[PDB]
Protein backbone atom coordinates (compact mmCIF):
# COMPACT_ATOMS: atom_id res chain seq x y z
CA UNK A 1 0.00 0.00 0.00
CA UNK A 2 1.24 3.76 0.16
CA UNK A 3 2.86 5.39 2.35
CA UNK A 4 1.27 8.22 4.05
CA UNK A 5 2.37 11.26 5.32
CA UNK A 6 0.23 12.03 8.29
CA UNK A 7 0.27 13.63 11.83
CA UNK A 8 -1.18 10.31 13.35
CA UNK A 9 2.31 8.28 14.14
CA UNK A 10 2.47 5.50 16.39
CA UNK A 11 4.55 5.03 19.17
CA UNK A 12 5.17 8.22 19.10
CA UNK A 13 3.58 11.17 21.77
CA UNK A 14 1.67 14.49 21.63
CA UNK A 15 5.00 15.76 22.81
CA UNK A 16 6.60 15.25 19.53
CA UNK A 17 4.06 16.08 17.23
CA UNK A 18 3.68 19.55 18.71
CA UNK A 19 5.45 21.08 15.72
CA UNK A 20 3.48 19.49 13.04
CA UNK A 21 0.73 20.64 11.44
CA UNK A 22 -2.62 18.85 10.52
CA UNK A 23 -1.13 17.13 7.67
CA UNK A 24 1.91 16.10 9.44
CA UNK A 25 4.62 18.86 8.27
CA UNK A 26 6.35 21.01 10.29
CA UNK A 27 5.62 24.70 10.94
CA UNK A 28 8.00 27.11 8.91
CA UNK A 29 10.47 29.03 11.88
CA UNK A 30 10.17 25.72 13.94
CA UNK A 31 13.54 25.51 16.21
CA UNK A 32 13.72 21.58 15.95
CA UNK A 33 16.65 19.72 17.31
CA UNK A 34 18.33 16.32 16.29
CA UNK A 35 15.43 13.72 16.81
CA UNK A 36 12.90 15.80 16.57
CA UNK A 37 9.98 15.11 13.60
CA UNK A 38 9.54 17.12 10.84
CA UNK A 39 7.61 15.26 8.11
CA UNK A 40 5.41 12.38 9.85
CA UNK A 41 5.23 9.47 7.31
CA UNK A 42 4.09 5.89 8.04
CA UNK A 43 4.36 2.92 6.10
CA UNK A 44 2.05 0.05 5.63
CA UNK A 45 3.13 -3.54 6.90
CA UNK A 46 1.52 -6.77 7.68
CA UNK A 47 2.36 -10.24 9.00
CA UNK A 48 4.14 -8.80 12.37
CA UNK A 49 4.51 -12.63 13.54
CA UNK A 50 4.78 -12.26 17.06
CA UNK B 1 6.52 5.38 -7.64
CA UNK B 2 7.10 8.59 -5.58
CA UNK B 3 3.77 10.09 -4.42
CA UNK B 4 5.26 13.03 -3.07
CA UNK B 5 7.88 14.48 -1.55
CA UNK B 6 8.46 17.14 0.94
CA UNK B 7 11.57 18.92 1.44
CA UNK B 8 12.20 20.88 4.56
CA UNK B 9 15.39 23.25 4.68
CA UNK B 10 17.10 23.83 7.89
CA UNK B 11 19.17 26.67 8.52
CA UNK B 12 21.57 26.43 11.44
CA UNK B 13 23.86 28.82 12.85
CA UNK B 14 27.80 27.38 13.25
CA UNK B 15 29.26 29.08 15.91
CA UNK B 16 33.32 28.32 16.04
CA UNK B 17 34.43 25.90 18.67
CA UNK B 18 37.52 23.49 19.51
CA UNK B 19 38.02 21.68 16.55
CA UNK B 20 37.16 23.98 13.39
CA UNK B 21 39.99 24.61 11.28
CA UNK B 22 40.93 27.85 10.33
CA UNK B 23 43.71 29.47 8.07
CA UNK B 24 45.68 32.16 6.61
CA UNK B 25 46.18 32.81 3.31
CA UNK B 26 49.55 32.17 3.67
CA UNK B 27 49.09 27.97 4.49
CA UNK B 28 48.79 28.63 7.70
CA UNK B 29 45.71 26.23 8.70
CA UNK B 30 45.52 25.08 12.23
CA UNK B 31 42.20 23.43 14.49
CA UNK B 32 41.22 25.83 17.13
CA UNK B 33 42.27 24.07 20.70
CA UNK B 34 40.69 26.39 22.92
CA UNK B 35 38.65 29.25 23.49
CA UNK B 36 39.72 31.41 25.86
CA UNK B 37 37.76 33.51 28.36
CA UNK B 38 38.79 37.25 27.69
CA UNK B 39 40.42 38.37 30.79
CA UNK B 40 42.93 34.83 30.57
CA UNK B 41 43.95 36.81 27.11
CA UNK B 42 47.14 38.60 26.44
CA UNK B 43 46.77 42.21 26.40
CA UNK B 44 49.05 45.48 25.55
CA UNK B 45 49.68 48.65 27.58
CA UNK B 46 45.69 49.88 26.79
CA UNK B 47 44.24 46.61 28.04
CA UNK B 48 43.00 45.63 24.89
CA UNK B 49 43.32 41.56 25.08
CA UNK B 50 44.59 39.82 21.95
CA UNK C 1 55.48 46.30 59.28
CA UNK C 2 52.94 44.38 60.23
CA UNK C 3 50.22 47.01 59.46
CA UNK C 4 49.68 48.17 55.42
CA UNK C 5 48.08 51.31 54.69
CA UNK C 6 44.55 50.79 52.89
CA UNK C 7 43.53 51.57 49.58
CA UNK C 8 40.47 54.67 49.46
CA UNK C 9 38.86 55.58 46.27
CA UNK C 10 40.01 58.85 45.25
CA UNK C 11 39.19 59.84 42.02
CA UNK C 12 36.97 59.39 39.40
CA UNK C 13 37.63 61.35 36.36
CA UNK C 14 34.50 60.37 33.75
CA UNK C 15 36.03 61.32 30.17
CA UNK C 16 32.99 60.36 28.57
CA UNK C 17 29.62 58.58 28.77
CA UNK C 18 31.71 55.10 28.35
CA UNK C 19 35.00 56.10 29.37
CA UNK C 20 36.36 56.35 33.26
CA UNK C 21 38.97 56.62 35.35
CA UNK C 22 39.17 55.42 38.45
CA UNK C 23 41.77 55.96 41.23
CA UNK C 24 42.70 53.79 44.27
CA UNK C 25 45.41 55.40 46.67
CA UNK C 26 47.38 54.24 48.43
CA UNK C 27 48.97 51.30 47.87
CA UNK C 28 51.75 49.26 49.17
CA UNK C 29 54.38 48.14 47.12
CA UNK C 30 53.19 45.33 45.08
CA UNK C 31 49.67 45.38 46.17
CA UNK C 32 49.19 47.73 42.70
CA UNK C 33 49.65 45.21 40.47
CA UNK C 34 48.32 42.69 43.19
CA UNK C 35 44.83 44.46 43.19
CA UNK C 36 45.27 45.84 39.31
CA UNK C 37 44.55 42.24 37.78
CA UNK C 38 42.55 40.77 40.33
CA UNK C 39 40.06 43.99 39.63
CA UNK C 40 40.43 43.63 36.34
CA UNK C 41 39.51 40.16 36.07
CA UNK C 42 37.06 40.74 38.06
CA UNK C 43 35.33 43.41 36.60
CA UNK C 44 36.03 41.77 32.73
CA UNK C 45 34.42 38.73 33.53
CA UNK C 46 31.65 39.00 36.38
CA UNK C 47 29.80 42.42 35.86
CA UNK C 48 26.24 42.60 35.85
CA UNK C 49 24.08 43.84 33.22
CA UNK C 50 20.66 43.99 30.75
CA UNK C 51 21.27 42.47 27.32
CA UNK C 52 17.84 41.89 24.77
CA UNK C 53 17.15 37.52 24.85
CA UNK C 54 14.62 37.75 22.49
CA UNK C 55 12.56 39.83 20.09
CA UNK C 56 8.95 39.33 18.55
CA UNK C 57 8.87 41.03 14.87
CA UNK C 58 5.33 41.58 14.68
CA UNK C 59 4.86 39.75 11.63
CA UNK C 60 7.98 37.49 11.06
CA UNK C 61 8.45 33.78 12.17
CA UNK C 62 12.48 33.28 11.85
CA UNK C 63 15.75 35.10 11.53
CA UNK C 64 16.66 34.32 8.00
CA UNK C 65 13.78 36.36 6.08
CA UNK C 66 13.14 39.67 5.20
CA UNK C 67 10.44 42.21 5.93
CA UNK C 68 9.23 44.65 3.37
CA UNK C 69 10.29 47.95 3.41
CA UNK C 70 12.94 47.42 6.07
CA UNK C 71 16.54 47.60 4.72
CA UNK C 72 18.17 45.38 6.51
CA UNK C 73 17.09 41.10 7.18
CA UNK C 74 15.88 39.76 10.51
CA UNK C 75 19.06 38.28 11.26
CA UNK C 76 21.10 42.11 10.68
CA UNK C 77 18.04 43.80 13.24
CA UNK C 78 18.51 40.86 16.03
CA UNK C 79 22.89 41.63 15.38
CA UNK C 80 21.93 45.37 15.91
CA UNK C 81 19.39 44.63 19.02
CA UNK C 82 22.23 42.16 20.24
CA UNK C 83 24.17 45.86 20.89
CA UNK C 84 21.77 47.53 22.13
CA UNK C 85 22.54 49.21 25.59
CA UNK C 86 19.84 49.64 28.66
CA UNK C 87 19.84 49.99 32.58
CA UNK C 88 17.28 48.74 33.98
CA UNK C 89 16.22 49.93 37.25
CA UNK C 90 14.18 48.02 39.77
CA UNK C 91 13.91 44.66 37.75
CA UNK C 92 15.17 41.97 36.55
CA UNK C 93 13.06 41.90 32.94
CA UNK C 94 11.29 44.61 30.95
CA UNK C 95 9.74 43.75 27.76
CA UNK C 96 10.11 46.67 25.54
CA UNK C 97 8.02 48.06 22.79
CA UNK C 98 9.56 49.35 18.90
CA UNK C 99 6.77 50.81 16.83
CA UNK C 100 7.93 52.92 14.01
CA UNK C 101 6.16 54.40 10.65
CA UNK C 102 7.60 56.16 8.29
CA UNK C 103 10.87 56.30 5.89
CA UNK C 104 14.18 57.01 7.76
CA UNK C 105 16.36 55.14 10.32
CA UNK C 106 14.79 53.30 13.21
CA UNK C 107 16.94 54.11 16.46
CA UNK C 108 16.94 53.37 19.93
CA UNK C 109 15.23 56.67 20.58
CA UNK C 110 12.27 54.71 19.28
CA UNK C 111 11.76 52.42 21.60
CA UNK C 112 8.50 53.36 23.85
CA UNK C 113 9.14 55.11 27.12
CA UNK C 114 9.02 52.79 29.85
CA UNK C 115 10.23 54.38 33.43
CA UNK C 116 12.46 51.87 34.76
CA UNK C 117 14.57 51.46 31.56
CA UNK C 118 17.34 53.98 30.51
CA UNK C 119 18.57 53.66 26.86
CA UNK C 120 22.22 55.07 27.52
CA UNK C 121 22.91 55.32 23.62
CA UNK C 122 19.72 56.75 21.83
CA UNK C 123 21.13 57.41 18.12
CA UNK C 124 22.06 53.45 18.23
CA UNK C 125 20.28 52.27 15.03
CA UNK C 126 18.28 49.26 14.62
CA UNK C 127 17.24 48.97 11.11
CA UNK C 128 15.93 51.74 8.40
CA UNK C 129 12.56 51.41 7.15
CA UNK C 130 12.97 52.72 2.86
CA UNK C 131 9.18 52.80 2.70
CA UNK C 132 6.50 55.15 3.42
CA UNK C 133 4.02 52.50 4.12
CA UNK C 134 6.52 50.42 5.72
CA UNK C 135 6.10 50.24 9.57
CA UNK C 136 7.64 47.54 11.98
CA UNK C 137 6.64 46.53 15.75
CA UNK C 138 8.86 44.63 17.96
CA UNK C 139 8.41 43.51 21.46
CA UNK C 140 11.83 43.37 22.45
CA UNK C 141 12.64 41.36 26.10
CA UNK C 142 15.88 42.83 27.87
CA UNK C 143 16.85 41.24 31.00
CA UNK C 144 19.60 41.06 33.69
CA UNK C 145 21.99 38.46 34.12
CA UNK C 146 26.06 38.02 33.93
CA UNK C 147 28.84 36.94 31.29
CA UNK C 148 27.74 35.96 27.85
CA UNK C 149 24.67 33.16 27.76
CA UNK C 150 24.08 32.09 24.17
CA UNK C 151 20.83 31.51 22.98
CA UNK C 152 21.81 27.64 22.31
CA UNK C 153 22.29 27.20 26.12
CA UNK C 154 18.39 28.75 26.25
CA UNK C 155 16.57 26.80 23.25
CA UNK C 156 15.56 23.75 25.09
CA UNK C 157 15.22 24.84 28.70
CA UNK C 158 11.67 24.59 28.49
CA UNK C 159 10.89 28.48 28.85
CA UNK C 160 7.07 27.83 27.02
CA UNK C 161 8.59 28.96 23.98
CA UNK C 162 5.24 27.67 21.57
CA UNK C 163 5.18 30.99 20.02
CA UNK C 164 6.92 30.57 16.63
CA UNK C 165 8.31 33.87 15.84
CA UNK C 166 9.94 34.45 18.97
CA UNK C 167 13.59 34.90 17.83
CA UNK C 168 16.43 34.18 20.82
CA UNK C 169 18.82 36.47 20.94
CA UNK C 170 22.59 35.81 22.19
CA UNK C 171 23.14 37.80 25.64
CA UNK C 172 26.59 39.27 26.35
CA UNK C 173 25.68 41.03 29.58
CA UNK C 174 28.82 42.09 30.78
CA UNK C 175 28.94 46.09 30.27
CA UNK C 176 32.30 46.23 30.45
CA UNK C 177 34.32 46.57 27.44
CA UNK C 178 37.73 47.34 28.25
CA UNK C 179 40.00 47.29 31.69
CA UNK C 180 43.75 49.35 31.45
CA UNK C 181 45.41 49.89 34.45
CA UNK C 182 48.49 51.46 35.39
CA UNK C 183 50.62 51.46 38.56
CA UNK C 184 51.69 55.14 39.37
CA UNK C 185 53.66 56.42 42.63
CA UNK C 186 51.76 58.20 45.24
CA UNK C 187 52.60 61.59 46.74
CA UNK C 188 52.15 60.63 50.20
CA UNK C 189 53.35 63.19 53.15
CA UNK C 190 55.61 61.07 54.52
CA UNK C 191 56.35 57.66 52.70
CA UNK C 192 57.72 57.22 49.04
CA UNK C 193 57.37 53.44 48.50
CA UNK C 194 53.55 53.87 48.32
CA UNK C 195 51.71 53.60 44.71
CA UNK C 196 48.22 54.51 43.07
CA UNK C 197 46.28 52.12 40.98
CA UNK C 198 44.18 53.86 37.74
CA UNK C 199 42.18 51.62 36.30
CA UNK C 200 40.88 53.34 33.28
CA UNK C 201 37.34 51.61 31.84
CA UNK C 202 35.60 51.73 29.11
CA UNK C 203 31.91 50.25 29.27
CA UNK C 204 28.61 50.88 27.15
CA UNK C 205 27.50 53.39 29.34
CA UNK C 206 25.08 50.95 31.24
CA UNK C 207 27.23 50.77 34.55
CA UNK C 208 28.47 53.41 37.21
CA UNK C 209 32.18 53.00 37.16
CA UNK C 210 32.55 53.18 41.03
CA UNK C 211 29.97 51.16 41.81
CA UNK C 212 31.43 48.17 39.54
CA UNK C 213 34.48 49.02 41.39
CA UNK C 214 32.81 48.37 44.75
CA UNK C 215 31.03 45.22 43.21
CA UNK C 216 34.36 43.68 41.90
CA UNK C 217 36.15 44.40 45.38
CA UNK C 218 33.07 42.84 47.08
CA UNK C 219 33.35 39.36 44.75
CA UNK C 220 36.67 39.66 45.65
CA UNK C 221 35.99 40.10 49.67
CA UNK C 222 33.38 36.99 49.30
CA UNK C 223 35.55 34.85 47.41
CA UNK C 224 38.73 35.29 49.99
CA UNK C 225 36.07 34.31 53.00
CA UNK C 226 36.78 30.50 51.62
CA UNK C 227 40.82 30.89 52.73
CA UNK C 228 40.28 33.16 55.69
CA UNK C 229 38.47 30.33 57.08
CA UNK C 230 40.22 27.62 55.83
CA UNK C 231 38.69 24.69 57.52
Amino acid sequence: GPEEITADIPNVGEAALSKLDESGIVYIGAEVTGGDILVGKVTPKGETQL
Amino acid sequence: GVLKIVKVYLAVKRRIQPGDKMAGRHGNKGVISKINPIEDMPYDENGTPV
Amino acid sequence: VTEFLKPRLVDIEQVSSTHAKVTLEPLERGFGHTLGNALRRILLSSMPGCAVTEVEIDGVLHEYSTKEGVQEDILEILLNLKGLAVRVQGKDEVILTLNKSGIGPVTAADITHDGDVEIVKPQHVICHLTDENASISMRIKVQRGRGYVPASTRIHSEEDERPIGRLLVDACYSPVERIAYNVEAARVEQRTDLDKLVIEMETNGTIDPEEAIRRAATILAEQLEAFVDLR
